[PDB]
Order: C-alpha cells, then structure tokens, then sequence
C-alpha cells in the first residue's frame, strides 16, 4: 500500500514570493482573506522568496558561488517573507514556525492554533543537487514535498497571474499566450520553455503518493483563494498523476 | 554573455525560463575547498564491524592527515535497516523514514570522533566550512554525518518507502558543494564487479568504469546508491569517483597517495 | 514537607523498546488504544530504547567506548522510537517534543494538545555514573524521575510480558518464573537475577517524593494500559515506599 | 572609593541611585581582544557590488591577517532596503524590520565566509571571544554578521520605522565591548566630505574630525549611522573610527598599516 | 500613521526580581492573584532580576569586565527568577517560554495557553550601550521595549513599593519621600535621584507608539495587580506621552 | 569470554541480566583524552571572590598550559546558594533546583572565559571531545560549566530538595568519562582537615586519605560533595583526586608539576 496519510486534514497554501514583493497593495487583501479562512481549515501557510532571491543569486553568481550555497541564501528570503506575513497575523494566533518545527511538531502547533506559516523552500541547503546554476528545489517544490509527505488534503498555490499560460504571460511572446485550465504534470514536463512554477514541482509530482492535484490560483483577486480550498476551479488545476487507491 | 544581461534575465523572467537558466550557466565556477578529499566511511560496511575494522583506518586516518586534507563523512548501516524496516512496515512515507536514517550516522560519527579525539579532529556540523581545523597541520581533517539535511523533504523513490539518498549520495554531494579534489567511499570490497561478489562466486572485477557502461550492465544500483550515479554525471566539480576496500590495511592512504587501488567510476 | 506536585493531573506512560521492536503487529493496537485514550488523560508519553540500543552497545563496547559514550547512543535509539510513535499520533494533535521542552514546557504543550511523546532516556550523556560498562539510567529511570519531579498522578510501564517473575519468562530458567502480581521496590532491589525493569529504577524510587506505585503492564494485550490508567490490577504493581502526607 | 563601598552600594540602592553609578565607574576596566582591529564590509558599498569589489578585499584579508588580529563584520545592503520598505509600507515596527535586516547581513557573512574559507577563516558567532580562530597564525580572523541582536527590543528612532541601529552599530558596539584597539568601516567613498560626494559635485573631503564639528555643520547622519555617532561619544575603548574606500586596491592594507587614508572621527 | 499593534489584547506583567528575592512569604500570595487572574485576561508574564544581579555585578566590576558583558550576566538572574515563576503555575497550563519564541511565536503560544513567563531582560548582550559601567537596558526597559512592539493594551509593573516617591522611601532621605500618584515619563527623566524603575525606561517611553501609560503597584499587596488591570489606580501612573491617533 | 558471547547475550537478555552485565565488564577500556588533566575552580571559594583570587589563577593557567592540556571546570557559589534557597522555600523539587545552579556555573564559566579569551583559551560545551583547542599549543586549555547536565532528571538526595551532584560531581565525572590523567579541585583552603578549619581551631591536616577512612572518621561531606567520593570509588579511570587552595601563589602551578600541596584523596 501506499503510506499512511499524517495530517489528512491539513491544507497546505504556498504563496508566492512575487505576491509578498507587491507589497501592502497585494498583502493587506491576502491577509484579510486568509483571516476568514482560518475558521474554515486547518492551515500551514507557506511563502516562497521572489525578488530578493534574484538579488542573492545576481550577488551570489558574480562571486562563482555553486548552486549549494545558493539554495540557502535564496531560502532565507522566503523564510523573510514567512515573517511578515505571520506578524500581519499574529493578533489572529498565527505565528512562523521553523523548518524543525514543521517536520516534527505541525500537529501540536495546529492543535494550539488555526494556522502557522513557514518557508516553503526545502532545506536542501548546500546538498542542493548539481547541474543548473540555479538552485532547482524552490518554494514550489518544498511546498508539495511537505504536503504530499504530510498525506494533506490539498496544496493551493498562490501566483500573481491567472495560473499556467502556453508562454510568459508578462513576457516577450505574451501575445500567443494561451491560458490552460487544467494540465498534467507529465505534459508540463515535456514543454521547454518557463513556466510560473519550479520545473522540479513536476517531478517530484512524478513520485507523489497523494496530492492528486494542485490548483495555481492569483492571489491579486480576491476570494480566488477561498474558492481554490472548496474545490472550485478559479486558476490552472495541475494533476499529478497519482490515483485513489 | 554579460553580468548586467544575467540581472536583468534574473529580474525579468521566471527561473524556469530557459534563457536565464543559460546565463546563468555561464557563470564564473568557484570551489570552496579545493584541496580537500571526502571520504565516506561505511556504516555496514565498515563501522558496524566493529574494532578490527575501525582501529586500523583511525590510525591511516592519523596518519594520512599529514599530508592529505580530509573530510571524513559516516554512513549508517544495520540499525538504519531496522529503522526502515520497522517504518516502512507502519506505513511511513520516505520523508519520516529519512529522519530516522540520520540518526544512525549521527551515532557512528560520535564513535568514530571519540577515537579521533586524542588527535586532534573533531566531529562538525558544517564540513564543508569546517574552515579553522582544515588549515591546521596539528588537525588538517573533520569527522562528519553522511546524510543528506532533507529529511521530511526527501524525494522519495520510484517504488517504496526507503530513502533513496543516504549517505553515499550526502558524502557526494559536499564533496561537489565544495569542490573538492577526489571523493573515495570506504566499504568492505575490493570494488566494482561484474555481479556481488558475497552472492556470485565467480564475479569479475572492474577496474575503472562510466555511469553509462554501469547501466548499460546493469549495475546501477550495486556498490553504490544507483542516485549517486545520476548526481555524479550532473557534477560541475567532482566528476569520477573512487571505491576501495576499507578492510586491506594501508588501501585508504595507498588511494590517498594516488594508487588506483579499487574502482574508479567516472561520470562520462 | 515534601515538594509540591507541578503537573498532578499528568499520567505518564513509558512504552517498552522491545515493545516497538515488534512492528505493526503491536505498534498499531497500541496506537488505536492510545487514541482512545486521548480524551480521558493527559498523557506524557515515553519510549525506550530496544534492540538497536544492544546494537549500539555491541559497536561502542568492541571499541571500548566508556559508558558516558553508550548512553547518549542508547538514548538516541529510545528518540527514534518516540518520532516513529509520535508521526502514527500526528492526525490526533501528538507531537514528539525535545527534553529541553519536556523539562521547562511541558505544561504549555499539554494545554495545546491532549498527549506529547518524548525520549525516556534521561540526559546523563556523558556523566553516566561509572561502575557498569552499560548505562545505567536508562528508559524506566528516566520516567520514573520525570514523573515523580512532576508529582504527576501515575506512571505506567508497559512491557512485552505480563509484568515482573521471579526469573527470566523467556530465559533458561522460564520454568521456575513465577509471576508477581504484586512486590516492593525494597524487596526487588535485594534479589540479583534480572528484571524487566532497570535496577536503577528501583534506587530512584527509594528516594521519590510523590510516586507511591508504579504498575508493569502487557501493551500486547489490548485494554490493559486504558485498564491500569483507571488503576486497575492487570499486570505486577511495584510499591516505592513513598506514603501519603 | 573601595570594593566595600561599592558592594554595600550595590546591595543597598537602586542600580539607578546617583552614588552606585559613580562608584561603578571607578571599577577597573579590562580589555578583552585589545588587540583585534575590527572591520566593517559595506553591504550596499562593497558586497551588494559583486566580484569587482569583494574578491580585492579577499585578497587584503588573507594578505592582513599575517600581520593583523581581524574580526570582519558585514553590512546588510539593498536586499535590507527593500525588506524595510515592504514592512514599513504593511505598518510593521521597528523592531520588525530590525529582525527582517539581520538575515540580509547574514546572507553575506555567508558569502564573504565562502571566499574566506580555504584561508581557514571562519564565519562565527561570537565574534568578539572566537579565542581559537584569533590566537593562531593561520587563522587571526573571523567573519561575523554585522547586525545588533536587539531584534524586537530594538530602540525605534524619534520618525518612522526603520531600525536606527544597524551594521555600523553592531560593528562599532562589538569593537567597543571587546575593547578592540581600532575599528574601520569600509566603504565605497574616499571618507567624509563637507556634502553627498555622489549627489553634490563640489564636495570638500574632510580628513579629521570630532563628532560635535560633524553635528556643527549638519553632518550627523551621512556616511555613518548618526545614532553610531553618539555610541561613539559614550565608548570607553573605542574613542575615534576609521572610513576608508574599500574600493581602492590596498586602501584597506594600508588603514591597518597606520596611513591615514581616508577621515578619522573622533570622539572629542 | 503609527505602526500598526501586533497583539492588541495582550496585557503584559512584569514582575520586580525583588519581590521574588522576598520568596514564598511574597511569591505564593502573588501566584494565587496570578492564577485568578489567567480566565481574564491573555498574559505575558516578565521577571527581572534582584538581588543576585548585583552579585555578578560586585564580581564583574572586581574583574574589570566591561558593560556588554555585565548585561548577559544579569539578564540570566532574570531568567532563573521566571523559570522559578513559571514552576509555580505550571499546574495552570503556564511555563517559560525563551526570548526567540516571545520574539517571534508569541501569538501562538498565548492560543495554546492563557499565560506565558519569559525574561524582562532585553537581549541587548556584547552589544550593550557604552557610557555606565551598570547595563542600562534592563528589566522595566526591555518589557516597555515588547509591550510598546506588540502594540499591548497594557504595562503593568509590579514593585516592592506603593509606587515612585521624590525620594527613595527605604533610603537615607525616606522622611522627605512623598507618594506621586501620576506622574509623567518627561518630568521623571529631568530629575537625578533614584527611582524604582529604569532610567532607560523613560528614554523608550519618549519614542514609544503605543503605550500611553504605565501602572506601577505594589505586588505585596494583594489585589493591586488585579484592580492594575482593570485600570484602577492604586499605585503610580507614568504617562508616556503617547496619544491616541 | 568473547566478542561472539557479549552480542549473543546483548541480543538475548535484559540489560539487567547478571550474566551480561558480567561480560560486558570485560570489555577493552579506550581513554578519550588520557593526557588531559581536568581542573575545578571553586564557585564560592574562589570566582565568588573576585580579582584578587581569580587573576592570579588566570596567571597560572595561561603558564601552565604551555607544559599541561587543561580541561578547567567552573563552580557555582553564592548565587546558587540564594536560588536553591529561594525554590526551596516554595517547596520546588530537586531537579527544578538543579536547572536553577547550572546557570551561576554558566556565569562564572562566562566571567573566566572572558579573562583567557585573548590567551586563545576558549569557553565550550562539550569539553571532553574538544579536540581542536586541546590539541593547538597556542591553547591547550578550555574552560567549561561545572555543572552535571541532569537537570530536572537529577536524583534527589534522601533527605531535602539541595541537588546532590553539583560541580564537584559534573567536573569529576567529565574526568571520568573522558580517562583523564587528573582531576584537581581548585578550592580556598590548603586541603582536607580532621575538622572544618574555618569553623574548628584545632583541625589537623590530612594530606592523604582514603575514601573508606573518610568515611571511618565523619568527612563523607566536607570539602567535596559527598557524593563525589562515591562516584570516585566506583570510578574506571580517575581513582583519586587532589584538593588544593587556590588562594595560594603558585599552588596550582606546583600541583600540576607532581607536587602533592594539598590533599590527595584515593578511591582505595
Ligand atoms: N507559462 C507561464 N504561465 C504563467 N506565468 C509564467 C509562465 N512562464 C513564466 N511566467 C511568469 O512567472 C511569473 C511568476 O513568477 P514566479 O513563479 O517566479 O514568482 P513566485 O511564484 O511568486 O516566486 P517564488 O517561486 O519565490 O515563490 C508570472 O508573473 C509570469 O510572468
Ligand atoms: N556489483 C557489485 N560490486 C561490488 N560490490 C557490490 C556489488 N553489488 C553489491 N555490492 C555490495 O554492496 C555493498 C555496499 O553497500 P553497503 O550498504 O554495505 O555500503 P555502506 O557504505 O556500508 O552503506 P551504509 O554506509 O549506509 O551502511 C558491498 O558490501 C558490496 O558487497
Ligand atoms: N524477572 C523478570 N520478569 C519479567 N521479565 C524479565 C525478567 N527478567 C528478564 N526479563 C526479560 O525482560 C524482557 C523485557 O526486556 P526489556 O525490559 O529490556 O525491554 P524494554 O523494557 O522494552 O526496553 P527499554 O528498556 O529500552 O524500553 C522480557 O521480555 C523478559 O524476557
Ligand atoms: N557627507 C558624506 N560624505 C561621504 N559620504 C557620504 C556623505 N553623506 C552620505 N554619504 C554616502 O553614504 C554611503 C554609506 O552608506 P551605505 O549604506 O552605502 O554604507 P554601507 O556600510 O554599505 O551600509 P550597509 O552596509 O548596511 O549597506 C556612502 O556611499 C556615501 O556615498
Ligand atoms: N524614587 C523612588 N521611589 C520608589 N522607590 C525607590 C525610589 N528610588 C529608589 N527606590 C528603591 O527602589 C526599590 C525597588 O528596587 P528595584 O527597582 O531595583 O527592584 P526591582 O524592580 O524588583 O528589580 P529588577 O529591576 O531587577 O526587576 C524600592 O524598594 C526603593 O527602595
Ligand atoms: N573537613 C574539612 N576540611 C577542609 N575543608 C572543609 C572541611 N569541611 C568543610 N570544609 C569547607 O568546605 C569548603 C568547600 O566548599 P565550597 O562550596 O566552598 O567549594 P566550591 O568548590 O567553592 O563550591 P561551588 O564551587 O559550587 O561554590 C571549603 O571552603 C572548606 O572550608
Ligand atoms: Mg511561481
Ligand atoms: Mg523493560
Ligand atoms: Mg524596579
Ligand atoms: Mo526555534
Ligand atoms: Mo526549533
Ligand atoms: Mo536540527
Ligand atoms: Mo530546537
Ligand atoms: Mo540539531
Ligand atoms: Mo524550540
Ligand atoms: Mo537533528
Ligand atoms: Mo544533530
Ligand atoms: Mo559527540
Ligand atoms: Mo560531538
Ligand atoms: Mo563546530
Ligand atoms: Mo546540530
Ligand atoms: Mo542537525
Ligand atoms: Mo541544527
Ligand atoms: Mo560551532
Ligand atoms: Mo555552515
Ligand atoms: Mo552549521
Ligand atoms: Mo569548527
Ligand atoms: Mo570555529
Ligand atoms: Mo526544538
Ligand atoms: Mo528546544
Ligand atoms: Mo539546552
Ligand atoms: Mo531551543
Ligand atoms: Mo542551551
Ligand atoms: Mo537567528
Ligand atoms: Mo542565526
Ligand atoms: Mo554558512
Ligand atoms: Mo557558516
Ligand atoms: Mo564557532
Ligand atoms: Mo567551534
Ligand atoms: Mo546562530
Ligand atoms: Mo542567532
Ligand atoms: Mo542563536
Ligand atoms: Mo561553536
Ligand atoms: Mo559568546
Ligand atoms: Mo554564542
Ligand atoms: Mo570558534
Ligand atoms: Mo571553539
Ligand atoms: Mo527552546
Ligand atoms: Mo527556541
Ligand atoms: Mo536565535
Ligand atoms: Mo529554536
Ligand atoms: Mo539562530
Ligand atoms: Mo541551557
Ligand atoms: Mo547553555
Ligand atoms: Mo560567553
Ligand atoms: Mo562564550
Ligand atoms: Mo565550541
Ligand atoms: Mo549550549
Ligand atoms: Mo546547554
Ligand atoms: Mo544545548
Ligand atoms: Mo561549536
Ligand atoms: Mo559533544
Ligand atoms: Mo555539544
Ligand atoms: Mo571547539
Ligand atoms: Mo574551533
Ligand atoms: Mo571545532
């Protein structure tokens, strides 16, 4: 059999580190709907890095750094993040909790409160696989680790655009780019050029074992969010593959 | 290529775009501890064996740190199995299996440390920065725990619940991190054969070998963790690898010295 | 007077290493029993260490390792199978906690949840006391001196055998084992064959403040630890001659 | 004064009674690391800047500590700039942002750590009692983050939210604890001038002057932080600092040979 | 505007280090209030220091050690006096919680319990401020500093006196000392003699967003702490300044 | 006995098992860091004390580790004395105590650390296996907490809440655990007497003694905690201890060169 689900109440909700880069335009919404959720679900709430994580690597890459001492400095970024937006909900019960925390205690922290947020890089650290220059186990990527691991009920992924396009939406060729509303990590991974979620997201959806889909949704429009953890199809529905037993 | 076209890729696109991800491929390659040699020290191979496995590579240890920087990673062996085998019997994902695994290496690291203690070298977290007793003649070596930090972040495997990267693939992936010269794993072979020497009698050995003559054989996943094979072939900085028996006294310090004792396995 | 009690309405459970040793065959019916549990007790609950402890023994004795070397290797096996116990609680709120948390926090973590898990080895390290060449403060002393420092309500051992004999039930001289329903710490202390239980545990009893019995129960038999939790007499209860005030 | 009275004082008052204040203050006063220099490295001056600027100082480093007991601390820089301006824009305080600062400072000890690390110098914390590191020949210096700890304890400044004690506090602080017989912040501009050299064309370098002169004329908050100023008038040890242009090959060499490059603050 | 409050309903206590040097004559009295107190309001409970931090001082000033290291040493004192408090409610869910989890997961562990003890002591460290040879940011000062951060509703600090008199009313010129019933933080910090509360206190006042003012009571008298919290005033009001937006 | 019958009956018995326990015993006896000599500074007879009996102790061990590898323990003192009274008073149980005494020791280790600090003589946890500043002769010597790490899992003593093992038992037993040469506890008086000296006028010295004639004559708990005399009889490594006054020029100085100033002190 597969294995045992840990946490099959939890929903996991990574948001990206561009929505956090927009500031309290994009925060105090996001903020304000997360507030009516935490009656509603049980919730780890990771954020990914954005832009300073391009800084850390412009830096980083300069001086010839490896991939492996990348990765923890673009994860500090997103734990930053993580920060800021836990204090925007500290007075609701919400705190950061650190990656040990995550791995060994989430049931006890969500037994003491509705939701937690954390970083949603792994820490892979300076055993980050070779090969790109640029580290390849992002936020994406921790995030469905965690939640497939976790045997959660779901991950929601919060994007500033709509969900996946057949090109950059904000891009060069955006004039040929075609919204997808749903897709399958295996014809993902075949496609070459960018995508707004980590290319490793794909494979490790290869090897999941119980998050049947994953929902990108913009977190720039209200309520999408809410609707994504009902269910609803609001972005670009993602299947992984996996099959109920 | 330019340092201001990869800032502005880096701002502009998604790291997933392919034209930054080339850019940024072009970047200048700096290796931390270039003249540094990882050596795995094997749990079932080696530690678990005891005395009369340990004693004698403490004192090649000892002695070959005079002239040969070394990191020295642990593996983890039969209590690890036993973990695995009560875990994966309750159901528990990879992730929770990865956690436990650590902890064994952890214990063989303090063995092997005590032992080395009166010597100077210590056990560290961070071999790779281990950077004050690296620059010591009186020292000049580290001892470290061979898993990998993934822990509930583990990829799992294909099929099954056991890690698939242990502590050959973490012992690798420092010495690639840091960029070190040479990467030797110690078990209890003389090296690669054409089939397991415990199980076939009449098994062939193998002097030097790539990834891809290893597969097209079918010995991905024999001597070492089939994972380390498809890390070694994406390496920027180690890029061949060398196995020997930690059990023939003086085969540590004989591979330290340049002998090609055991298999040399190259990514290409 | 005595010290005053800290946690009076705890019960602490100590689960036998060798108990854990046996797999699903035994972990799942004391998982199911423990989950029953959750709502009638406040529970500290504390593995011990088993066969890979012996394991780690053999190793460290064949390289002559002294016993303030073997214990924290022993105690660590005991940790392992508290986060094994622990992730098959997690979707009921339990958390494996630290000592460090167990020793200054445990009062919060069990206002945020109804049951934590930690190691029972108590953190001798290295300033085992010498003497022996095995360690020998180990998983029933080390719950016994947290739970009677707590003046907690009870602790309850639970065991691969029905409790304590007058030799060995599975040894060369399981013909003559008699079982014990009940004996004092005193009287066990003066015999010189082994036991079930650490002889240490016996010394710390002679010194406890709160304490006043402790029962030695089978986790292979279901409902006998929700029966020894309610203080009923189902395995060998041990007296530690501590007297009310 | 005496022991005695001391110690009655000591019992008998409020730490904040006038009598047991001035009795404190003739306690004996030991020096620490009375021989270290510490550094500070500007994050938005020389890290932010890449390679061009970092790996010249790198050399000086490694070039210094031959001579020199070093303990290098980093600045935080643009990647801190922006963290305060999203937590500034969302209303958070002060002592927010100060935590927010410290991983940026961080990240480039880090960095600079990485570059360091095959000369056997260490990133560390504790800095100011990293006895090992400052006691050897092949070592003699340590990289260390430059942020204070105050974190959410932090003292908000008299406007706004951001934290008004950051990486030339720390350094300057962590000189001044340890008693530390120089500090020297390096920069990317030649020293103080009379205004902004990058905003004002006319500029006039300045190469000497106290902390009341720089108040007198308005420049209390330019190329230091003003709140370091102040520190700097109540220190017991540290009574003038060095800024230099860590931009110039050996300007920092030559600061820790005694050429007086660049302007020296004083105290008094 | 004013920062936003982190945790506006929080009221935070800080405890003198000599009301607990008095021991169980003042402690027991004061935790029985304290225990009435937890169904009635969401506390965080902070300890200084006492007598003990003026024996490490006496030994660091004898060494010569400079200011930044004296802090640390009296901040420890704090610590063990919260650790002592914290023991005595831990039957009521309550325990001490370190500097980093009060810093940054205060929120979740005030949803697990109704209280938490922690240091008053601010981590100023090594980094200390230059100028006395006594570290200036002490108890009062570091729990202005996290209960003016948090945005609290209130600061109550509990003394061994009625609250701050013209002169001390245990010194050589307690006959001229009169009560002031209100008081303001700017007139405190004009005048020299000694006062009960830091003279750093008045300095973080004067940039305080917050806090508009702060009660000092007597916590020898039971009942004062209470009516504190409610607002009534029953010892020394030191207004901050602060007004309300 | 053998390697063979030591697994079969650690694989087949309780760890209480006579049989096993006896083969265990048998077991060959590794010493960590033989050469070390562990030293305990008296909290209250010495650090409590201030300048003028700490700085010359700090002269002696920046002397002495030239010649001698130092493991220096601190006691707790006066500040212990008033929490253990203060926690008692509220009826809290030996191992809160316990907790409460290890942070005066981590005091008095910070206070002395920061005295040797520039002598490269760092503070640590884990002293035993500190294996780089012990093997360095810039260094030679760290300083450690005195106190044992059992905390609220500490045995109380038969009678009162005061935790029976204190410094004396911490220090000792890192001696013992570690195979140390050496252990000399560092107080203010010349050694042992027939009675207090401080409280009795007509006391005798005692320069040698066993603990069974300690015991014969009423001095189980003088000048060491009484405990520790039971450790040391149990001990595998340290089988005696020397006591000596710290107070006095030179008297550690000598101690450490083979002299027997104070008392020596014999398990048998
Ligand atoms: N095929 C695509 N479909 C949609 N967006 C795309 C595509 N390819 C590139 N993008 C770009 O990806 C951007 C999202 O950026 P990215 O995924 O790096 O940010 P993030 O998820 O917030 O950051 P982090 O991964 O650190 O959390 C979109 O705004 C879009 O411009
Ligand atoms: N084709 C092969 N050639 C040589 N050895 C092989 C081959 N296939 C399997 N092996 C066996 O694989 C073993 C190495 O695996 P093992 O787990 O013992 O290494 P380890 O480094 O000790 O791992 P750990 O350190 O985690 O215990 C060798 O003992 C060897 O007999
Ligand atoms: N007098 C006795 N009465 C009962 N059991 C005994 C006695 N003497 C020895 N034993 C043995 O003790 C075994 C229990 O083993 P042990 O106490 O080591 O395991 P555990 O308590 O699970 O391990 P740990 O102490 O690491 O938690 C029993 O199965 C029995 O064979
Ligand atoms: N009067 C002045 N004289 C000289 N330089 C000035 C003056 N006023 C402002 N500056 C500018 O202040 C800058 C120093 O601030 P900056 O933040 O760059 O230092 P930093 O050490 O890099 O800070 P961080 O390290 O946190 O980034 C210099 O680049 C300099 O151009
Ligand atoms: N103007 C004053 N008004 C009231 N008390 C004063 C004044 N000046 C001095 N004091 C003294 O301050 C004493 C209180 O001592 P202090 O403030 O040091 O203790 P604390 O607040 O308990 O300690 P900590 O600051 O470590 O928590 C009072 O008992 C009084 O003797
Ligand atoms: N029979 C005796 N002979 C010599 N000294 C004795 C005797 N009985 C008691 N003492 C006293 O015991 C004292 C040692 O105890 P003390 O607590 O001072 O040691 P310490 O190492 O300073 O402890 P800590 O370090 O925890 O304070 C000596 O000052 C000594 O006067
Ligand atoms: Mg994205
Ligand atoms: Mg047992
Ligand atoms: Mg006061
Ligand atoms: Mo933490
Ligand atoms: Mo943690
Ligand atoms: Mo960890
Ligand atoms: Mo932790
Ligand atoms: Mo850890
Ligand atoms: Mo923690
Ligand atoms: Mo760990
Ligand atoms: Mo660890
Ligand atoms: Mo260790
Ligand atoms: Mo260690
Ligand atoms: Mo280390
Ligand atoms: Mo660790
Ligand atoms: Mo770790
Ligand atoms: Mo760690
Ligand atoms: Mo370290
Ligand atoms: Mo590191
Ligand atoms: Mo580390
Ligand atoms: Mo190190
Ligand atoms: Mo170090
Ligand atoms: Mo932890
Ligand atoms: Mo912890
Ligand atoms: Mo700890
Ligand atoms: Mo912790
Ligand atoms: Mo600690
Ligand atoms: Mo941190
Ligand atoms: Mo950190
Ligand atoms: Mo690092
Ligand atoms: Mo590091
Ligand atoms: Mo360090
Ligand atoms: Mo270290
Ligand atoms: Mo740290
Ligand atoms: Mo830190
Ligand atoms: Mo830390
Ligand atoms: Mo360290
Ligand atoms: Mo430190
Ligand atoms: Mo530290
Ligand atoms: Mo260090
Ligand atoms: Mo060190
Ligand atoms: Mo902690
Ligand atoms: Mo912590
Ligand atoms: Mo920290
Ligand atoms: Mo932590
Ligand atoms: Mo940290
Ligand atoms: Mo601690
Ligand atoms: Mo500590
Ligand atoms: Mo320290
Ligand atoms: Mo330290
Ligand atoms: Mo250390
Ligand atoms: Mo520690
Ligand atoms: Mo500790
Ligand atoms: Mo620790
Ligand atoms: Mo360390
Ligand atoms: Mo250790
Ligand atoms: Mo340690
Ligand atoms: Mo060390
Ligand atoms: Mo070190
Ligand atoms: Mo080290």
């Amino acid at each position: 059999k597969r294995p045992i689900r840990l946490l099959p109440w939890l929903q996991v909700v990574k948001i990206g580190g561009r929505v956090m880069d927009r500031g309290a335009d994009a925060i105090l919404p996001l903020v304000e709907e997360l507030r009516k959720l935490l009656p509603e679900h049980r919730l780890l709430i990771l954020t990914g890095a954005g832009v300073r994580a391009r800084h850390v690597f412009s830096v980083g890459l300069d001086l010839g750094l490896p991939v492996g001492s990348l990765a923890p400095l673009a994860a500090s970024e997103a734990g930053q993040n993580g920060h800021i937006l836990a204090a925007m909900l500290a007075s609701e019960g919400v705190s950061y909790v650190e990656h040990p925390t995550v791995a060994d205690q989430l049931a006890i922290h969500l037994s003491a409160t509705r939701a937690v947020v954390g970083s949603a890089f792994p820490p892979y650290h300076h055993h980050e696989f070779p090969g790109s220059r640029i580290p390849p186990h992002r936020a994406d990527t921790g995030a469905f680790l965690l939640a497939d691991a976790f045997g959660a009920a779901g991950l929601t992924i919060v994007e500033n655009v709509d969900g996946i396009y057949t090109a950059d939406p904000n891009g060069p060729d955006r004039g040929q780019a075609r919204f997808l509303p749903e897709t399958s990590a295996t014809d993902l991974a075949k496609s070459e050029g960018p995508l707004p979620v980590d290319r490793a997201l794909l494979d490790v959806m290869a090897t999941a074992r119980h998050i049947e889909r994953v929902q990108v949704v913009n977190g720039l429009v209200p309520g999408r969010l809410t609707a994504a953890l009902r269910g609803e199809h609001v972005g670009t529905l993602i299947r992984t593959g996996v099959r109920p037993a | 290529n330019s340092t201001a076209e990869l800032e502005e890729l880096l701002m502009q696109r998604s790291l997933t775009d392919p034209q930054l991800q080339a850019a940024a491929a072009a970047a200048a390659d700096f290796r931390i501890l270039p003249d540094a040699t990882v050596i795995k020290i094997g749990g079932q191979s080696v530690i678990d064996r005891g005395r009369a496995a340990v004693y004698p590579l403490v004192d090649e240890i000892v002695a070959a740190r005079k002239n040969h920087k070394l990191l020295i990673g642990t593996g983890a062996g039969t209590r690890a199995r036993h973990l695995y085998s009560i875990a994966a019997g309750l159901g528990l994902p990879a992730g929770v299996l990865a956690q436990l695994g650590s902890s064994v290496a952890d214990q063989n690291a303090a063995m092997l440390g005590q032992l080395l203690a009166k010597h100077g070298i210590p056990v560290v977290g961070g071999a790779g920065l281990s950077a004050v007793p690296l620059s010591l003649a009186e020292v000049n070596a580290v001892v470290f725990s061979g898993m990998p930090p993934y822990k509930l972040w583990m990829r799992p495997a294909a099929e099954g619940v056991i890690p698939p990267y242990r502590t050959d693939a973490g012992c690798f992936l420092l010495a690639e991190q840091f960029g070190c010269k040479q990467m030797i794993f110690v078990k209890d072979e003389d090296g690669l054969y054409t089939a397991n020497p415990k199980t076939s009698k009449d098994a062939t050995f193998i002097p030097r070998i790539s990834v891809d003559e290893m597969k097209a054989k079918g010995l991905h996943d024999s001597i070492l963790e089939f994972p380390v094979l498809d890390l070694l072939q994406s390496a920027q900085h180690v890029r061949e690898v060398q196995v020997v028996n930690g059990l023939v006294p003086g085969n540590l310090t004989r591979a330290l010295a340049g002998e090609h004792v055991g298999t040399i396995i190259t990514a290409s």
